[PDB]
RNA sequence: AUAUACCGCCAUCUUCAGCAAACCCUGAUGAAGGCUACAAAGUAAGCGCAAGUACCCACGUAAAGACGUUAGGUCAAGGUGUAGCCC
RNA sequence: GAUUAACCCAAGUCAAUAGAAGCCGGCGUAAAGAGUGUUUUAGAUCACCCCCUCCCCAAUAAAGCUAAAACUCACCUGAGUUGUAAAAAACUCCAGUUGACACAAAAUAGACUACGAAAGUGGCUUUAACAUAUCUGAACACACAAUAGCUAAGACCCAAACUGGGAUUAGAUACCCCACUAUGCUUAGCCCUAAACCUCAACAGUUAAAUCAACAAAACUGCUCGCCAGAACACUACGAGCCACAGCUUAAAACUCAAA
């Protein structure tokens, strides 16, 4: 059986999002990816380095922002700029919010040498696909 | 007319000893047994035996044999058809006087009520 | 396959289509109105409509394609069909002229002759019987028939005991012998006929 | 996730109001924006990709997005307003109480183009949920229902049950009959088979010459079969040695380019013959692409079909 | 060291179509069981199949394939519970 | 096991042993209706009232008889017959037709359900003949009791333990094939055993209430006799009785287990 990025069937109480309710062969049918570059496009270089990148900012904002990240980043990249679009819960404190986001987006552009901006949408909870 | 039962089975009041020792209680169920597949034989031997007896005498030449050879011949396509329009017609029961599956759901509406409601 | 249910067979057939209205049965014209709502599978690329087409040689022309190789195949069947021809017309010409009538020089004829006096009328299956196999006579349908006929043509001209002989004279030596009751296929034929009447005591084992 | 109507009326005031805003963004009149303007403006605007369209961004009037929902079926008093409703199926069973009394009715008084809709489409006529049982017995007293002399009233009511097929013509186009500078006659048409693409050019009036990238066929096709099959369409209708042919082929084996230009020439010529004759072409397979293509590879297997050796245990 | 503590990714039946929450009913309120369409106690969310999608079609081939089964494979991908080594 | 804490009782605590604490329940399948019938002394209330299946069908004993099928002999024909999943061995004074011809066994009827205490009894005839004008009742008696077996004298078609041969098998002391004996039959005496089970005691009565663990052949009342009380040891040991001498009946204990 598969298993790879498959959440499983349980009793019915389990809330997972869009994102976590297609196992991969839905990718690019009924769900998008979580990064776009151009790295993977035919005749194109950096492949590994942008690779590299995106698992860092992953982990970056999740130890950055902890318990408030609803969902998984969306990294877009043009030219040289880098926007990190992340759903984020209201319980933090704005003040708090935007603290991390000038701390994040600093941080971040002198880290890898580029403009970075950061993107917070805000949700009241963690929004539910469905329960498995 | 049906067998009497009066009497026959080990019962408390009947003083004579058994007669019948069913070991399923009679009792009438609610389906009838499914239709039971005949054994099959060897067909057109007697034609396949004249056309054999004819070889031994010519040497196992066709064209002395032809006659019987085509004889055995078609009567091997008439048994090759034949099971052809059997099976349709035990499907149908165009000769059947019912079908299994047809005299099942009948029962199905007058069940045999062996208990009290 | 690449084709829906629903994709019939094509049926070409110059004769078929040229037959008037009238001649058509009530039966014959609902088939040729039913048609015309069909999808049609498309011809393939073997069987056209030449006059010259022959099913069985192109039949025997397939038994004798090795790893899909067509032209060889076919190169081989016009050779022996030459083959044979050539060796009638030097018959024919050698003969007298009352001999003459009695010697055929068109090699479908002989080819078609040939198989059909290789052909088996009866043969021979395995049965299960109280732990031993036994060999019980069983009619065959005219396809097993004729199949047989071509497979034991074709291997014989493949065994080893042909030295250096090429297909095409092989397969013809053979076709113009069985053409005439003679050579080891019909031997083959007759051993089959022979074994299945010394087995004819278990004609019974069979239960169809 | 049920929706009431305070729900849906509220999703229509929203749609209506960014209805005019979609149309304001894209410098359109918001009085004469259709449906089909919407949905090309949301395409532009949120480019999706993604392979199935029912994932893709849709801005949609609410009827047609939400399911539907039956309504609530008692009052405040809690009495239902149906009278069949503690059967559970109330829809279902009052159209069967109707056809049935309308079946009575005329005892007193006493197929290309259309189906039966499907018991999908019964499900939504009805808004209940249908077994399948349930449906064979309500078109089996629909069936019962055209056997009788129905009248017009019995026949508006059975029409609503029955849906239109589009049935699809096999009748084969014809190409135009075009012409050259010279002004002779001649029709064009393609053909493919495997990876082979072939382009024929038939000419009314020939003598039976085929060039096949400028070459004679028999010099392009020195295997006897290619030839037979550049025969076979020509023979067919009896038209050896009366059309002039100029063909392309690119792609594919010798068998396969063969196969291309028999499909062209075929195609091409049926502007040069009767429809009856077209007809008896489309039933002796000339006028069909082979969709016979080579099938791929699998991993972990040796072939398309064939599988690695069992190993032996 | 332990895959007989596991995550992760899989084999296998599966070239299957079943799994099942919550209720209801039958069996004297036992382990258990729950269907007959001219219908007789089942209603069933969800999951799988199916449907959709990819490839050249509506075909085919891919992909998909639940719950479980074999303490199946992997502590040597990486991570890691427990135990152990630390000149 | 140590240690910490806790619990119980407490000038006691509680290890071993012993005693106290048990018959109105059951007997189709869990142990149990003893193979069958019949007394006395007794017991019961089912005996008077008050009533409806007498005779015939396959009880039993004796004598006589025989239709079908065998065996044997004879004449005439045939070269094979037998054996089967398939073979071998076996017979070849063998096989087939016809005729003559049982101390053996008893198609069909019988889809009947009768007789007898049970065991048993289903070809024909004849003779004799099937207890009890309350019920229960003998394991302290009496008379019976399938098959197998024993003793003695006979009969002998066929079947058939054992034994021999053939085949199978790793082996085959079996299953399969052939041959043949004890034995199955009769007479006269023994033996006294069966899943002798319809595992359901006799007699009288009831169908309503609670119908009723399950299954089996619905649930019960009155009365009486017989029998039963965890498994295994044990259809055993010992004692006793017996025409029984490798037998039958009656029938335990020790050790062992937490089940059966
Ligand atoms: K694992
Ligand atoms: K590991
Ligand atoms: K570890
Ligand atoms: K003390
Ligand atoms: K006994
Ligand atoms: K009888
Ligand atoms: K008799
Ligand atoms: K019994
Ligand atoms: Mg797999
Ligand atoms: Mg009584
Ligand atoms: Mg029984
Ligand atoms: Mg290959
Ligand atoms: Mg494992
Ligand atoms: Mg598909
Ligand atoms: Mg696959
Ligand atoms: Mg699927
Ligand atoms: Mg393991
Ligand atoms: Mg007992
Ligand atoms: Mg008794
Ligand atoms: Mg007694
Ligand atoms: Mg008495
Ligand atoms: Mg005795
Ligand atoms: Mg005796
Ligand atoms: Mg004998
Ligand atoms: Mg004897
Ligand atoms: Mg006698
Ligand atoms: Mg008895
Ligand atoms: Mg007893
Ligand atoms: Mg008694
Ligand atoms: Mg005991
Ligand atoms: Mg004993
Ligand atoms: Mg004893
Ligand atoms: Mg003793």
């Amino acid at each position: 059986k598969n298993r790879a990025a498959r959440v499983r069937v349980s009793k019915g109480d389990k809330p997972v999002t869009y994102e976590e309710a297609h196992a991969p062969h839905y990718i690019a049918h009924r769900k998008g990816w979580l990064s776009l570059h151009t790295g993977n496009l035919d005749g194109e270089d950096h492949a590994a380095e942008r690779t590299v990148e995106d698992v860092f900012l992953r982990k970056f904002m999740w130890g950055t922002f902890p318990g408030c990240l609803a969902d998984q980043l969306v990294l877009k990249r043009r030219g040289n700029q880098l926007e990190i679009c992340a759903v984020v819960l209201r319980q933090l404190s704005p003040h708090k919010y935007y603290f991390l986001v000038g701390y994040s987006e600093t941080l971040l552009s002198y880290f890898y040498k580029c403009p970075v901006r950061l993107h917070l949408q805000t949700v009241p909870s963690k929004v539910v696909y469905k329960y498995l | 007319a049906t067998p009497s039962l009066r009497g026959r089975l080990a019962r408390f009041g009947n003083p004579r000893k058994p007669v019948l020792k069913p070991n399923k209680p009679l009792i009438l169920a609610n389906r009838v047994g499914e239709r039971r597949r005949e054994k099959g034989e060897a067909t057109c031997i007697t034609e396949m035996s004249v056309m054999m007896a004819c070889w031994k005498q010519n040497e196992f030449r066709d064209d002395a044999c032809r006659k019987e050879i085509q004889g055995f011949l078609d009567c091997a396509a008439r048994a090759q058809e034949a099971r052809k329009m059997r099976s349709i017609q035990e499907t149908l029961g165009e000769s059947g006087s019912l079908l299994p599956n047809k005299l099942n759901k009948l029962l199905q509406r007058f069940p045999n009520k062996p208990y009290l409601s | 396959s690449r084709y829906s249910p629903e994709f019939k067979d094509p049926l070409i057939d110059k004769e078929y289509y040229r037959k008037p209205v009238e001649e058509l049965t009530e039966e014959e014209k609902y088939v040729r109105e039913l048609k015309k709502t069909q999808l049609i599978k498309a011809a393939p690329a073997g069987k056209t409509s030449s006059v010259f087409e022959d099913p069985v040689i192109s039949k025997f022309t397939n038994m004798m394609m090795i790893g899909g190789n067509k032209v060889l195949a076919r190169s081989l069947m016009i050779q022996t069909l030459e083959a044979v021809k050539r060796k009638q017309f030097e018959k024919y010409h050698a003969a007298s002229a009352e001999e003459q009538a009695t010697i055929e020089r068109n090699p479908y004829t002989i080819f078609h002759q040939a198989l059909k006096n290789c052909e088996p009328m009866i043969g021979l299956v395995p049965i299960l019987k109280g732990g031993r196999f036994y060999q019980v006579p069983v009619p065959l349908p005219d396809r097993r028939r004729r199949f047989l006929a071509m497979k034991w043509m074709i291997t014989e001209c493949r065994d080893k005991k042909h030295q250096r002989t090429l297909m095409p004279e092989k397969l013809s030596h053979k076709l113009l012998e069985a053409f005439h009751n003679q050579g080891p296929v019909i031997k083959r034929k007759h051993d089959l006929h022979k074994m299945a009447e010394a087995n004819r005591a278990l004609a019974h084992y069979r239960w169809w | 996730e049920t929706y009431t109507e305070d729900f849906i009326k509220k999703q229509i005031e929203e749609f209506n109001i960014g209805k005019r805003h979609l149309a304001n963004m894209m410098g359109e009149d918001p009085e004469t924006f259709t449906q089909e303007d919407i949905d090309r403006a949301i395409a532009y605007l949120f480019p999706s990709g993604l392979f199935e369209k029912r994932a893709r961004p849709v801005m949609k009037h609410p009827e047609q997005i939400f399911p539907r929902q039956r309504a609530i079926q008692w009052g405040e008093d809690g009495r239902p307003f149906h009278y069949l409703f503690y059967t559970g199926k109330q829809s279902y069973y009052s159209l069967m109480h109707d056809v049935y009394g309308m079946l009575l009715n005329l005892e007193k008084h006493q197929v290309i183009g259309s189906r039966w809709l499907i018991k999908e489409e019964l499900e939504e006529m009805l808004v209940e949920k249908l077994s399948d049982l349930d449906y064979m017995q309500f078109i089996r007293l629909l069936e019962k229902l055209l056997t009788s002399q129905c009248g017009a009233a019995e026949e508006e009511f059975v029409q609503r049950f029955r849906r239109s097929v589009t049935l699809e013509s096999k009748k084969q186009l014809i190409e135009p009959v075009q012409y050259d500078e010279q002004g002779m006659a001649f029709s064009k048409s393609e053909g493919k088979r495997k990876t082979a693409k072939a382009e024929a050019i038939v000419y009314k009036h020939g003598s039976g010459r085929i060039k096949v990238n400028g070459i004679d066929y028999q010099l392009y096709f020195p295997i006897t079969q290619d030839r037979e099959q550049l025969m076979f369409p020509f023979h067919f209708v009896d038209r050896l040695g009366k059309h002039d042919v100029t063909c392309t082929v690119s792609g594919g084996g010798r068998s396969a380019q063969a196969g291309a230009i028999r499909l062209a020439m075929a195609k091409a010529l049926c502007s040069f013959v009767t429809e009856d004759e077209v007809e008896w072409m489309r039933q002796a397979g000339l006028l069909t692409t082979d969709p016979r293509v080579r099938e791929r590879k699998k991993p972990g297997q040796e072939g398309a079909r064939r599988k690695f050796t069992w190993k032996k245990r």
